RNA sequence: UGCGAAAGCAGUUGAAGACAAGUGCUUGUCGUUCGUUAUAAAUGGCCU
């Protein structure tokens, strides 16, 4: 129902990356959120694409390499040729080819300074060093039958244990190779497994209107979030301050505090888009720093727009206003009202 | 999924075309309104509606500037005896040619066209030419830009169809021959990069009641080219 | 003139394809067609307004 | 106005300008634009030039 | 004029008025593509 | 309490030479083909044709070089681009001046400023096709006779030298 | 800025410094063919005044139209005077009324004021 | 470039009685049909609801006009003697009679036939019946017995009210619109007697005098009567209780009057009156009651009405005449598989993004003679200048714009007796009226300088010119005429 | 051309040089000058 079929913003929430079908190949474009930049020229649409040269080629996990670590701004992106692809946006071309001995498709990715992890449909974790460029080891967990999702940990400066996910949620710690606690999911599959802070990563399945907020350390529910419907994307601000989900009908929630009757609770703040004349504009993707909010929508079939707002001042039900051309009529400016040219002198009519 | 659903259209869909680069399709009818859909094969949302008033939409097509690739234009025409062309959004800038120059008598519509790419030799510099139909065998060729009559091409009998190709000499040079046809089955060849001057002629064994003629196995109006050494 | 009245010609054996067009597939009175420059789709329109997109797998 | 078409000897014309056309010029790669100096020879005490800038497609004022 | 200010008027026709960070440099080559 | 400015502009300037026809327009268009440049006698304008309104005006009042050129001279030619060297353009007028200006911007208070060295000449017209200069030049029956010299820029002097090629 | 041109207004904003408007409030060969040899010994009428009203919605316009040589009525020249509306939206004024040799035949309107407004509420003006 | 102006029609300065808005339309009111009855038809009365069929009374009889057919539709000679008057109710279904005899019949109006309801109102002659707007069920009578009885439909027997305090013939009821207690009766005492039904009655309000007999009175608005009796008609305030207006342009006795508003005409509201002198005549409410058009008729004007404002069709203006003639003037009023194959044109675009419009204005094709001046067809837009049937301010035009153009001898070079005939035929009818006569002095000069020695080989001209040097020195003695009159004029003031 | 009203009241249209044509002479011309306030006529008509 949306043309933008994954999107992710970067850590800095300034440029996003979506991906979308020209024809039958996907192209990879990057586009600047804000309105104008810092020095103060206006930002202008990016024309340059990655285009897949395979129809059957998909991209399947899309993932920032972070802008301050890295001196070259780049995007990782998981395939379903079973090979993950580093990008580096300047130069518009894939650098380097991370490629798994196995051909299954890659089911999630995540990353940590240098180490880099994914997962394929043969339930096999795997290893990867990005200045090095090699495979370290690959591994594959009994009482894993699915993994659909894939974070790692928090933890210092290194990966000590791992989140992954089913319809059941599983901690698993890489030097013992066995998995350390196991979760109560959901009934669907897990679509968002983001950790909001220590002891605390939320979690969400696909076809669900409820987020369950999970302990590390211990392991109980610490409290289940509701959507008014069901949920597509997740952010979250700081450590715990604030979440945003994207709904599925195109609304997005603001849940205040979430982690302060106490056990299920209802976002407070709810955003919508509707342009001048009554049609109402989806949100595909969302991102929320501090007291910024940033809303993404589609204009014409996949051109997309932004905007950032304060969401401390917004009201609780809150739908901002675009102009949309709608019954526009055209006037030309070298015309005036009634067709005359311009230049042209008015004539005399007693 | 049908291209359409996202936004239908009241009339028939009288021509279509796919971009030459972008992932576009245009339609056109005789409810007189210009729609562009974004082809994805599973969504296909509406990028914008353009409602000529009083303008039936008889055949329309996209044209890239075989040199200047940001060059990007549609034109359109009708029963009417005015062609338009939108350059490409808060609006839309439209232009009007409705002036043949001298020739009006042999054109009294549009409403048949196609779009080439003519090499003035002598100064090795491209740009597009609008064909037309004219009333007895006249085809009508104008600047595509300025809206300028270049030249004029006859034929016996009336003009039925034409089609364009393109014959590469060497680097950097390509001739435009324009291929006509009569109601009865001759087929004229003029060289529009001499003046509009014939080089051949023959006939379509057995044609009678000849409706269409096209070519096709490399460039054309459906695969346009993108550069001179890709014809 | 007359409904599905369409037919695609492999080249240069000149020999119609056999499988499609079918009896139950839509075209109506197809009046216009456009092929895309790449990946092989077809988009057919008819006089009741819609454009029905094919696509050619071996593009 | 009057643009000569030399092949056949034909013309076309763009009439009623503002004043008498002391210049013309084609201005563009492809022609694109045509470019004109009006006198307004009606104010005898002072020359009182206009600058048009016209639209080769459809001869209208681009820039006045 | 019927503000406080005076225009005039020269032969030259010319109305006189007497009156009382790597995500920066990321920015700029985006821009520059 | 009072006090006096000059405020609107006034007419376009004009190649005022009877002997040049066809010649007597003055303002360019860009090479974007995005917006024109005319040259006023107070002042240069800078329109955009896709918009038509005034985008940017660059006053001889305000700054100190113009206002001491030209405020007699007048601009013989504007030439896009800057010869010494992407919004420059090269302003020719008609005594020797050559200065070298930028549109879409703040204009520079220390444009830079050359002099074309001629021996009782008035120049009359520049023109360029590939980092070729031409200058034609008029000297004195009421008939003004003319010269053609060829103009290049030395980088090391930073000055422009006239080699005589036609009388 | 309203610039009384031989058989026109030319309306010119300086605060912009452009042309908004060019009107032709004469009749005469105006625009309707370019006079060439002795047509362009012709004379068009010329808008000697030209003066609005306080409240600003009435233009007064004081026209002569000069006879062409070489006739019987070839010394007689005519005097009209116009009255103008429009709305402030509106960029072209409407002649409202008409009149043909005020004050008697061949007598010129020298001077034109305005009335002041506390008299019919600024729609009136004297003529000298 | 501009769009070439189109060439103004001359127009001479304002002539006095110039055709006002006001005349244009009710000069519509062409079709005349003269309908003639047995004797006087006494009053007219139109039915409020569609079709506005409208009745009235002469002799022993009442008769239905049709609106679109305006032919008798219906009959009504059941009453033995006179009738005198036939309005309809409210609803229009139920149409009212008097008699001589005093009984008053009330007819299901389009049904002759039944009778519904007969009231024995007074033995002396009941000359106004009228049904009451507001209320449905209340009928008004006024006898000669100069009692004005309320009566009620459902009982007949006995009337609700019996106004009295007349001492003479009343012959008007009025009833004032928005108050519906009140209404109001005129007798020829020449007092307007004012009644209150809420109270209990039979004693005036108040009285309002108009110093002649009243023959009708008519409550324009809910807070102005106006009343029409002797020579005059005279407009009342209730609240202030005295006269706005009077108006007495009218000659012979008023005797019948008409009000009708918010109609498509430009003046909102008219008011006609009746005047025995063969006139009826409009006066407008908006502008202090002044006339605005009338017509003239044979014989005295005994009654007239006007369509109601909800009309719905051709207007009618009907008056009545003592002769029995009755006057009325109207204002009148492929295959699908084809179908299926172009089906567009009818959008307009409402759902689309943008709109764009280029398509110019239709204007009126332009004449020949305009056709020649903009082809510079000097000579030829001179004869097309002359032609049969050509209307005199358009020729005028094309002979001011050719010497405006600077193009007289020019247009008169290539000519001859034969085809200066014309110009000369012309010149002789445009030099009598005072707007062509410079221009003709302009051109008969012309053409004597031009063809000096062609006058003299050619009998006809000379004959031309003799004429018109008799019609310019009649024209000399009329112009001194003038200034005699004038400096006679300067005299006096 | 000056003044004035629009009407008018006064006053001008000189000299040199050069070229062309006809036959040193005659006439006509000036993208030549000095001085005084100081017929036309290359078949040649305006868009969609
Ligand atoms: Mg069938």
């Amino acid at each position: 129902d949306s043309p933008v079929l994954q999107s992710a913003y970067d850590p800095s929430g300034q440029y996003l990356c979506y991906v979308t079908v020209a024809l039958d190949k996907q192209r990879v474009g990057v586009q600047p959120t804000q309105r104008a930049t810092s020095s103060g020229v206006d930002t202008v649409w990016n024309e340059n694409f990655l285009y897949l040269e395979d129809s059957k080629l998909k991209v399947t996990c899309l993932k920032w390499v972070n802008l301050a670590s890295s001196d070259t701004v780049a995007i990782i992106l998981g395939m379903n040729n079973g090979e993950i692809w580093l990008y580096s946006v300047l130069a518009n071309e894939v650098t380097y080819k991370f490629t798994t001995g196995n051909s299954y498709e890659i089911k999630d990715i995540d990353l940590m300074g240098n180490q880099l992890w994914c997962i394929d449909s043969s339930d096999a974790f795997y290893q990867f060093d990005l200045l090095q460029f090699k495979l370290l080891q690959h591994f594959r967990i009994n009482n894993c039958v699915q993994l659909n999702k894939l974070t790692i940990v928090p933890a210092g400066d290194s990966v000590a244990q791992l989140l992954v996910a089913s319809h059941s949620i599983s901690l698993i710690d890489i030097e013992e190779k066995k998995v350390v606690m196991t979760f109560p999911g959901h009934v669907s599959p897990v679509s968002t497994l983001q950790v909001i802070t220590n002891e605390f990563f939320i979690s969400g399945a696909e076809g669900d209107r409820f987020l369950n907020v999970y302990d590390i350390h211990s392991g109980m529910t610490k409290c289940v979030l509701v959507a008014e419907s069901d949920i597509k994307e997740l952010s979250h601000s700081g450590q715990a301050d604030s979440i945003a989900v994207t709904t599925e009908d195109g609304s997005l929630e603001i849940f205040v505090d979430p982690l302060v009757g106490n056990k299920s609770k209802k976002s407070s703040k709810k955003i919508q888009i509707v342009s001048k004349d009554g049609r109402k504009v989806p949100i595909y993707n969302a991102f929320i720093n501090k007291d910024l909010l940033n809303v993404s929508w589609l204009q014409n079939a996949t051109m997309p727009y932004f905007k950032n707002l304060q969401w401390r001042e917004i009201p609780n039900e809150y739908t901002v206003e675009i102009s949309l051309n709608w019954n526009n009529k055209n006037k030309s400016a070298d015309r005036d009202l009634h067709g005359k040219d311009l230049a042209s002198a008015t004539n005399y009519v007693e | 999924k049908d291209a359409n659903a996202s936004h239908p259209s009241h009339s028939a869909i009288q021509s279509l075309s796919f971009h030459p680069s972008k992932p576009l399709l245009l339609t056109g009818g005789y409810d007189k309104t210009l729609r562009i859909y974004h082809i994805d094969g599973k969504t296909n949302h509406l990028v914008t509606s353009l409602h000529l008033v009083g303008s039936p939409i008889q055949t329309c097509t996209f044209y890239t500037s075989l040199s200047n690739q940001n060059q990007q234009n549609i034109f359109t025409a009708g029963r009417r005896r005015y062609m338009h062309s939108w350059d490409l959004s808060q609006t839309a800038k439209i232009e009007k040619f409705s002036r043949l120059y001298g020739h009006e008598s042999t054109q009294r519509s549009f409403e048949n066209f196609k779009v080439a790419h003519l090499q003035n030799s002598q100064t090795n510099s491209v740009h597009g030419i609008v064909l037309l139909q004219g009333n007895n065998g006249w085809i009508n060729i104008l600047h595509s830009t300025s809206g300028l009559w270049l030249m004029g091409c006859k034929i016996e009998g009336v003009i039925t169809d034409f089609c364009i190709d393109y014959q590469p000499i060497s680097r950097g040079k390509f001739r435009t021959i324009l291929i006509a046809v009569n109601a009865y089955g001759e087929v004229w060849e003029f060289d529009l990069n001499k003046n509009g001057h014939v080089i051949r002629r023959w006939k379509d064994q057995g044609g009678v009641g000849i409706t269409k003629i096209q070519v096709g196995g490399g460039t054309t109006t459906t695969c346009p080219a993108l550069q001179i050494s890709k014809i | 003139a007359v409904k599905d009245a369409l037919r695609l010609v492999h080249l240069p054996s000149c020999s119609v394809f056999s499988n499609w067009p079918t009896s139950g597939t839509p075209l109506g009175k197809v009046t216009s067609v456009a092929f895309s420059p790449s990946g092989g789709l077809l988009a057919v329109g008819n006089e009741q307004g819609k454009v029905r997109l094919w696509k050619l797998n071996h593009y | 106005m009057s643009l000569w078409q030399l092949e056949t000897n034909s013309q076309q014309f763009l009439p009623r300008l503002n004043g008498i056309i002391i210049d013309c010029q084609v201005l563009g790669p492809q022609g694109n634009y045509y470019s004109l100096i009006l006198q307004m020879t009606e104010n005898n005490s002072n020359s009182d030039y206009q600058f048009l800038l016209l639209n080769a497609s459809d001869l209208t004022s681009k820039l006045s | 004029n019927y503000d406080t200010d005076f225009i005039f008027l020269d032969i030259e026709s010319t109305l006189g008025v007497v009156g009382t960070s790597n995500s920066d440099i990321f920015a700029e080559q985006l821009h520059k593509l | 309490q009072y006090k006096l400015s000059v405020v609107s502009g006034g007419k376009p300037a004009l190649n005022n030479l009877s002997s040049v026809t066809g010649n007597k327009n003055i303002a360019r268009l860009s090479q974007d083909q995005r917006n024109y440049i005319i040259p006023f006698n107070n002042q240069i304008k800078v329109y955009s044709v896709e918009t038509r309104q005034c985008v940017k005006t660059l006053k001889f009042a305000n700054n100190s070089l113009l206002s001491g050129i030209f405020l007699n001279e007048s601009i013989v030619k504007i030439l896009l681009g800057d010869i010494t060297v992407a919004h420059l353009i090269t302003v020719f007028t008609n005594n020797g001046h050559v200065i070298v200006l930028n549109y879409k911007g703040k204009l520079v208070e220390s444009p830079k400023h050359f002099k074309i060295s001629l021996a009782d000449e008035k120049l009359a017209n520049v023109f360029h096709s590939e980092g070729n200069y031409r200058i034609l030049t008029t000297f004195k029956n009421s008939l003004q006779s003319y010269r053609l010299y060829a103009l290049t820029f030395d980088d090391a002097k930073k000055q422009f030298e006239v080699a005589h090629q036609a009388e | 800025l309203y610039f009384p041109h031989i058989s026109a207004v030319q309306i010119f904003d300086f605060y912009k410094n452009e042309q908004v408007n060019y009107q032709y409030l004469t009749s005469g060969v105006n625009n309707s063919m370019g006079k060439v040899r002795f047509e362009l010994n012709l004379q068009d009428p010329i808008i000697t005044d030209l003066k609005f009203t306080k409240d600003g919605q009435w233009m007064i316009t004081y026209e002569i139209e000069y006879p062409p040589n070489d006739l019987l009525s070839s010394k007689d020249l005519t005097h009209i005077l116009k009255f103008w509306t429009k709305n402030d939206n509106e960029t072209n004024w409407n002649l409202k009324t008409k009149v043909i040799n005020p004050h008697g035949i061949s007598v010129p309107i020298t001077k034109i004021l305005p009335s002041p407004r506390s008299v019919n509420n600024s729609q009136g003006c004297l003529t000298a | 470039s501009t769009a070439r102006p189109r060439i103004i029609t001359s127009k001479a300065p304002l002539l006095p009685q110039q055709t006002t808005p006001e005349q244009r339309y009710w000069r519509q009111y062409t079709s005349a049909q003269l309908v003639k009855e047995h004797n006087s038809v006494t009053h007219i009365s139109f039915n409020p609801q569609h079709p506005h069929d409208f009745a009235v009374t002469s002799s022993t009889r009442v008769q239905i006009f049709s609106s679109r057919t305006r032919q008798v539709i219906k009959t009504f000679s059941r009453f033995k003697d006179v009738v005198y008057s036939a309005s309809f109710r409210s609803d229009g279904k139920l149409l009212c009679a008097g008699d001589a005899t005093g009984l008053v019949s009330v007819y299901d109006s389009y049904n002759p036939r039944t009778i519904l309801l007969s009231i024995n109102a007074s033995t002396h002659p009941t000359h106004v019946t009228k049904f009451h707007t507001q209320d449905n069920k209340i009928l008004a009578t006024a006898s000669d017995d100069r009692v004005t009885r309320l009566w009620d439909i459902s009982n007949a027997y006995e009337p609700q009210l019996e106004l009295t305090g007349a001492t003479d013939y009343v012959r008007t009821l009025s009833f004032i619109p928005a108050a519906p207690h009140l209404v109001a009766t005129g007798s020829y005492d020449g007092l307007i007697r004012l009644y209150d039904t809420r109270s209990s009655g039979s004693t005036p309000i108040y009285s309002l005098n108009h110093d002649q007999p009243v023959e009708n009175v008519i409550a324009v608005s809910p807070t102005q009567i106006v009343s029409c009796g002797g020579n005059n008609f005279k407009v009342w305030d209730l609240t202030s209780n005295k006269k706005l207006y009077e108006r007495g342009n009218f000659n012979k006795a008023v005797t019948c009057l008409d009000y009708v508003e918010n109609f498509d005409s430009p003046m909102q509201s008219a008011l006609i009156a009746s005047s025995l002198d063969g006139h009826v005549k409009v006066f407008d409410p908006l502008d202090n009651f002044q006339v605005k058009f009338g017509w003239k008729f044979s014989g005295p004007v005994l009654s007239c009405a006007v369509s109601p404002s909800t009309a719905q069709g051709n207007r009618h203006l009907v008056a009545g005449l003592s002769s029995g003639l009755l006057a009325i003037r109207t204002k009148k009023k492929k295959s699908n598989n084809f179908q299926r194959m172009m089906r567009g044109s009818e959008y307009q675009g409402d759902q689309e993004h943008i709109i764009h419009n280029d398509k110019v204005r239709s204007q009126r094709r332009m004449r020949a003679f305009e056709r020649n001046i903009n082809q510079f067809k000097w000579s030829e837009a001179l004869d097309n200048a002359f032609v049969p049937g050509m209307a005199k301010e358009l020729t005028l035009t094309v002979l001011q714009e050719l010497r405006k153009r600077g193009k007289v001898r020019v247009a008169l070079y290539g000519r001859d007796e034969s085809t200066l005939e014309p110009l000369l035929n012309w010149c002789l009818k445009g030099i009598e009226d005072v707007r062509s006569a410079s221009i003709v002095a302009d051109w008969v000069a012309v053409v004597l300088e031009l063809y000096g020695n062609t006058l003299e080989s050619s009998p006809v001209l000379q004959e031309l010119m003799i004429d018109l040097k008799t019609k310019v020195r009649h024209e000399i003695h009329k112009s001194k005429e003038a200034q005699r009159i004038e400096g006679m004029l300067q005299l006096l003031t």
